[PDB]
């Protein structure tokens, strides 16, 4: 219902990615799934991958094994690690819940920028 | 294959007990029904006796009423000519012959034949 | 030291087949010719004593006193076609006869002694370790293979011989030396009775005795060349350069003739001193026999590279395919169909591979049966003996082999019980159609009539596996048929071990409710949708209707072999 | 097809107490049950869908629980409209049958 | 009015079969004997130019001048088995081969009359109405059947005339009838040469010439009884009450005595009195149209076809019992969540039941394979008319049939879409998946000798092309580099037209609208989304591109079948 | 959305019955299902059958062609026709929907009593 | 994957008229499209779902149509705060993919 992104905006070429979504209002135990999506210069959005509410997980085939996603039930959080970081993803990442039974991304993140730079 | 090999001779001037024994050599010697056949010097090869194979029939010549006797065994592989009362028309030389399967008192269809020997009345 | 088989007044019924018929077999050669209309290979059986005695109508004697109950024990029978194993040297062939054979007092040195002393006498020094072998793999020419099968019965000294045409199917040489060893063979004081057809003269020169038979008649009987000798007096002139057996044959033909000949034999000099003759007149245990009988067909199956490796082949590339196609089954909509799809083919693929147990009681019926009236063994053992080493380590295999391939290339549920309840399934499916098979297919002669009886029978039955019919929704007065059907028993017991506790529908939970429903969102719903129980009783419900079924099919399969025409 | 039992075909309750219904199925419903209330003189009233969401329109002193074949609906300090006939029906399978009514009366 | 077939110097390579071998045929009654290992029958097939004419090394003449181009049309030979065909009457038979081999002068009159001529010569008046027949259907005996077999060739009034073993498989007194017959057959004229298998003295006592033949070398060639004259010179006495065949067979496998044997008998003949005086001899030394084979064959085929009461009835039979246990399972199809499992499962079973009994069209080109090489070679007709007519009177009229009476009997059983259209595009999609199905099986069953590889080899190619039908398997869910082999399917083609053709503007969600919008999707109400999910198009081009994958898919494989019929060891 | 039974409620037996559900404020070719339910003295209610929103229908296989539903689009309506009447169904006969997207029958008729005898 | 083609990619209205954005897909969605609006600075919202059911928070002069392939946005009689970049998503096969969008600007 409420997500907030957070995570480091500057990263070298080649080396990791890591962000962080945390959710409050709702328990990522429950009932959604929980995406990625990120939204490049010259604004064109593309989606990344899911992970569902039991915990398996689906990514996008453009992204082959640079992409992987988890959680932390504990604290309601769900994490992004993107490795191999070319220059091109300097993108606005958000994170989003898809309900499934409706079909829509409903509720959204207000959104981080990563520029990957040196 | 089936050679004959005779053995005889002799004798007796008309004392009537001479007994040859025409030994085949060969593997099977049960199927051939043979005979006996004469033949003095100056005349033509004449037919004298013949038995059957295991033996149950036999044939004999015009000039022989009771006075020839042949005899076989198919285990030991001999036929026996025997004579009595040697009158003097039976100065010749005594061949055994053996056909196929049959008797056939003729010539001229007796295959493997034998040296023949001499019997002196 | 002698055998005279004599026999007297033998009538036969099933059609009279053998009329008035008289004779005596001394120990020597003896020889039953004449067409094959005739009664010549009936007389032979009838002598054997291998053809039913209910209408036998005569007495048979040996050497006075008539002939004992197991009179098949003491003697030897070679049958005609060989129905001795390709796959196998002389010498196993000789040590299986002399082991279910001959007595269990006498040790492994004096059987094979004896073993060695049949070899020696009928000269088969040269191929004495040699596979005796057909055109499938390296083997040894038929005339030596003839003599095999003749040294097969010589094991027990038998003073009779039967023997069933020695020349058919054999080349001239070769004829003519087995009908040699035989003349050899018989001047140590055994009798030897045989048919033949059509011989020449070198074999026509050296028999003993002669039988002629036509319509079920006798024309002659008394030496052999006492025929030819015969044969004249009643006005049939020989022609020079004729074979007479072939004379014998044609003049039967043309050079109520039957019954004109019969008593033109009946009133001559051969049949009064016959009739004068004539009127002055188990071995081992349960468990010897199941080991030899599973040896030797253990030795046979890894004796025919065929059927134990390209089974193995086509598996593994099938397990190979079938793990690429279905490579990583998904949770989406499309991840009931997938599983549906795979596990209705693995279910089916086992009842048809299972198709090709029809060659276990068909391609050795005459070897089944002969070797029984022999008195080797008894029927349990030998059902014992070959269903354990042929079905048993050739249908537990596959199953192994094909889930340990597809099982993690697919991505199935990633438990230990998942998987050896999914190979056990498939361990049962595969037994529940060989016993089928051997419950159709045993006492036949011909193979394909229970193949396509087979066929017929496993397309009626994977209708009702599950998938291609909703088991809920036919007819009540129809849907009972679905209890007689081994595909539905594997296919419901792997969709219950494989759907329980999956989600369908990704991003929704509907554990707790499902809301907006025609969803079919969880494995539960799904079983529930196909008519599948929840509880832990429809697997192993599913697992003792197919353990009752192989108990029942083979039940039926020994009763049916039990059963046979052993005659 | 599937056949539902009402155990408790009468109640006997007074005010302020907990009533639990009870309806029994035959085979799996997997809760696709629903909850009827059928006043005196009036047609039934849908209560709980689904066998557990209790719809709008009614107070929340309704709760449904129970999965597989048994389903239960818990009437927590039952007020004085309360009086009436309750019946269960699944929607599973398509001859749909009605549960055999649970009559509450009050003391 | 002679016929003298010299041959002089003849070896032979594929193995030296046949070595050094001279000899004369006159116009009598030739004979070869020897035994199978030798060059008996090799002989029969150089001489009569039915074997490959590469490593024969001489020449072989025909009254002086050499033999021609055509000279197997000239001639006759008898094939050892029969390639009579039993389904027709012996007149029938007579027939076909006169309007077959005969000139397309001659008018039916003269045809008929020279066939009374044959029929009347070789004595078949009681049997010339009758079926020639096997043990499947009444029929005559096999001692006519091989002298109907002999006439099929005395049409074309042959001077030479070649028998291959004429008493192999023959019972005695029916042998020695068609021995005297080639006895009085051979004195109007008539070369008569044949090899034979252990002939007896009734049979060797009517021989005018013999040739002996062991390892590929000459024992023997002379007159027959001059053999028997010859053998006891060479130190070989035949033995009284023996067969001389049988003497002379036994002698040569060295069973006999004497009172390298082959090669040392080899050259004690060719420096014998017969060798020198046969040397001295030798050293004075279409017709129709493709209509008309066209006509014939296909005439002769659906005799054949009507004639079988095997695999016309009763596949008919299994058809309809089979079409009404379908149409008594799948009665009345509704549309609740499993309407579209019932309906997938039917078509399913639909077309893989074509595919699947459309298996045994494996028979078509392999149990008359030895008739279609010999009828080829004896210049009857060309390969493609020959295929033409047996597809035409043989795949059409048993693959056009089941598909009516099971798309009769069940559309209306199960209650499937109700249209006209929708009923038509069913039973062609059904046509067309058994005749690309039967092009398939004639496609691997051609050229073939065995029967059940064939079987066995389309089994396994039949069950690898079920997988990729679109029921087992989701087809948009195979990686990329496996999706490929789908296209190699018919199946596929066949069960996406026929699910194409019936789901198309169905619902199946009771009490649910969702055709302007779907609420709360994982639903599959329609059958466009059911169509969808499987991969299949929504346009009309997929169900004709479904048929037009079976069109290309049906010439492909007649193609190669008529290829691999046409590039047959034809010798 | 409203609904009302309308029909004859004393029926001689074996003869026939003809009832008539009306809807108001929805059009029957729209969206829902439409079935009867009847409910015997000592209440004990049944569910008889249905006809679709495209026009299919759906009957309780206890009335083994006895029951047969039609409809009438150009006025809203929807029929009810129960032959061969026994004198055991006494019955208090209302006209309902269905939603199927939630799978109960919301709405409801207040419903009509057909009193069969003679 | 499924592609979509956002064919308008800038209008140039004014106030009062009625703007139709049009997208259009590669394979057959059947009604699986949502329509989106990302004000400058923002996150985008959801403002139309499932094609044709335009949801609550959003005044009633959006309306989406269109079957197949072919989808259309209109906005009729376009007020002051419809300034702003459209996008519209497939949620038919699991690769989800966005339109180009399509920015409106006021004259
Ligand atoms: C799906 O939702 C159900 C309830 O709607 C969840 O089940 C409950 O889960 C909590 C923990 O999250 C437990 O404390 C309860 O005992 C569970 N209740 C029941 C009836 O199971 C379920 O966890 C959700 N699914 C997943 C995968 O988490
Ligand atoms: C299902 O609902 C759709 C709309 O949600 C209906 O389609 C409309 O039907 C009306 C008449 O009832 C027509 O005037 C419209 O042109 C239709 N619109 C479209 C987009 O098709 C549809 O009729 C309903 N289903 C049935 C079977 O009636």
């Amino acid at each position: 219902v409420q997500l907030q992104e957070s995570g480091p905006g500057l990263v070298k070429p080649s080396q990791s990615l890591s962000l962080t979504c945390t959710v409050t209002g709702f328990s990522i135990t429950s009932d959604y799934a929980w995406n990625w999506i990120r939204q490049f210069p010259g604004k064109k959005l593309e989606w990344m991958g899911y992970i569902n509410f039991d915990g398996g997980t689906t990514y996008n085939p453009s992204l082959r094994g640079r992409i992987s996603i988890t959680r932390d039930t504990s604290k309601n959080q769900f994490f992004l690690q993107l490795r191999s970081v070319t220059p091109e993803d300097t993108a606005t990442y958000y994170c989003a819940t898809f309900y499934g039974a409706k079909g829509t991304l409903d509720y959204w993140g207000q959104g981080t920028s990563v520029t990957v730079s040196s | 294959q089936v050679q004959l090999q005779e053995s005889g001779g002799g004798l007796v001037q008309a004392g009537g007990s001479l007994r040859l024994s025409c030994t085949a050599s060969g593997r099977t010697f049960g199927s051939y029904a043979m005979g006996w056949f004469r033949q003095a010097p100056g005349k033509d090869r004449e037919f004298v006796a013949a038995i059957s194979t295991t033996g149950r029939s036999t044939d004999n010549a015009g000039s022989v009423k009771g006075r020839f006797t042949i005899s076989r065994d198919n285990a030991k592989n001999t036929v026996y000519l025997q004579m009595n009362s040697l009158k003097p028309e039976d100065t010749a030389v005594y061949y055994c012959a053996a056909r196929a399967q049959l008797m056939d008192r003729s010539r001229y269809s007796y295959d493997y034949w034998g040296q023949g020997t001499q019997v002196t009345v | 030291e002698g055998a005279v088989l004599s026999f007297h007044n033998i009538c036969y019924r099933v059609k009279e087949i053998l009329s008035n018929i008289n004779g005596i077999m001394k120990p020597g050669l003896n020889a039953i010719l004449g067409p094959t209309g005739g009664g010549k290979s009936s007389l032979l059986d009838v002598l054997a004593a291998r053809k039913d005695p209910s209408g036998l109508s005569g007495d048979v004697l040996i050497n006075g006193a008539p002939r004992p109950a197991n009179f098949k024990c003491n003697s030897g029978y070679v049958v005609q076609d060989d129905v001795v194993m390709g796959t196998l040297t002389v010498r196993e062939n000789l040590q299986f006869s002399a082991a279910l054979r001959l007595a269990t007092t006498m040790t492994n040195h004096e059987k094979n002694e004896r073993i060695n002393r049949v070899i020696q006498e009928l000269g088969l020094d040269k191929v004495a370790d040699s596979k005796v072998g057909t055109q499938f793999i390296r083997g040894v020419s038929g005339g030596e293979r003839k003599r095999t099968s003749i040294g097969m019965e010589l094991i027990t000294d038998p003073s009779i011989l039967f023997l069933d045409e020695p020349t058919t199917g054999l080349d001239s040489s070769t004829a003519n030396a087995v009908l040699l060893l035989l003349k050899r063979m018989s001047k140590q004081g055994r009798t030897i009775i045989f048919s033949i057809h059509q011989p020449r003269y070198s074999i026509f020169k050296l028999f003993d005795s002669l039988t002629l038979l036509a319509s079920g008649r006798l024309m002659f009987h008394g030496p052999a060349q006492e025929a030819l000798g015969y044969f004249e007096s009643a006005g049939y002139h020989c022609e020079a350069y004729n074979n007479p057996a072939d004379f014998f044959l044609d003049i039967i033909n043309g050079d109520p003739l039957i019954e004109k000949l019969a008593e033109i034999y009946v009133n001559s000099s051969f049949y009064k001193e016959t009739k004068a003759e004539l009127h002055q007149l188990y071995t081992t245990s349960f468990c010897h026999q199941l080991r030899w009988v599973s040896k030797r067909s253990f030795k046979n199956l890894l004796g025919n590279p065929q059927a134990s490796i390209a089974q193995i082949i086509v598996t593994v590339v099938l397990g190979l395919v079938i793990g690429a196609i279905y490579f990583g089954l998904k949770n989406d909509s499309t991840g009931i169909q997938n599983r549906a799809g795979v596990l209705f083919f693995l279910t089916t693929n086992q009842c048809f591979s299972s198709v090709s147990a029809v060659e276990l009681f068909v391609v050795e019926k005459k070897l089944f049966i002969h070797e029984y009236i022999s008195g080797y063994y008894r029927v349990s053992s030998y059902f014992l003996g070959k269903l354990l080493s042929d079905l048993l380590p050739m249908r537990m295999l596959p199953s192994i082999i094909f889930t340990c391939i597809v099982y993690f290339m697919l991505g199935l549920k990633p438990k230990a019980d998942a998987f050896f309840v999914m190979m056990f399934t498939l361990m049962m499916v595969a037994y529940s159609a060989s016993s089928m098979a051997l419950a159709i297919a045993a006492g036949q002669s011909v193979v394909s009539v229970a193949t396509l009886l087979m066929t017929i029978c496993f397309v009626f039955m994977m209708i009702f596996s599950g998938l291609l019919v909703n088991l809920t929704t036919i007819a009540s007065w129809l849907s009972w048929l679905q209890y007689f059907s081994i595909p539905r028993y594997g296919f419901t017991a792997l969709q219950h071990n494989e759907f329980l506790g999956q989600n369908f529908c990704p991003g929704l939970n509907a554990t707790g409710n499902n809301p907006c429903n025609y969803a079919t969102c969880t494995g539960e719903e799904y079983l529930v949708k196909q008519g599948i129980d929840l509880s832990p009783w429809g697997l192993w419900k599913n697992h003792v209707a197919l353990a009752c079924m192989i108990v029942i099919f083979l039940t039926i399969a020994y009763l049916k072999l039990l059963f046979l025409k052993k005659y | 097809d599937i056949v539902l039992t009402q155990s408790p075909s009468s109640f006997s309750v007074s005010l302020g107490d907990r009533v639990t219904i009870s309806c029994k199925a035959s085979g799996y419903i997997l809760n696709r049950l629903a909850w009827y209330q059928q006043k005196p003189g009036n047609a039934p009233r849908l209560l709980i869908s689904g066998a557990t969401s209790l719809e709008t329109g009614f107070p929340s002193r309704f709760s449904g629980t129970g999965s597989g074949k048994d389903y239960t609906l818990s009437i927590s300090s039952l007020q004085t409209e309360d009086v009436g006939t309750y019946y269960c029906q699944q929607y599973w399978s398509t001859p749909w049958t009605f549960g055999g009514g649970t009559k509450l009366e009050i003391r």
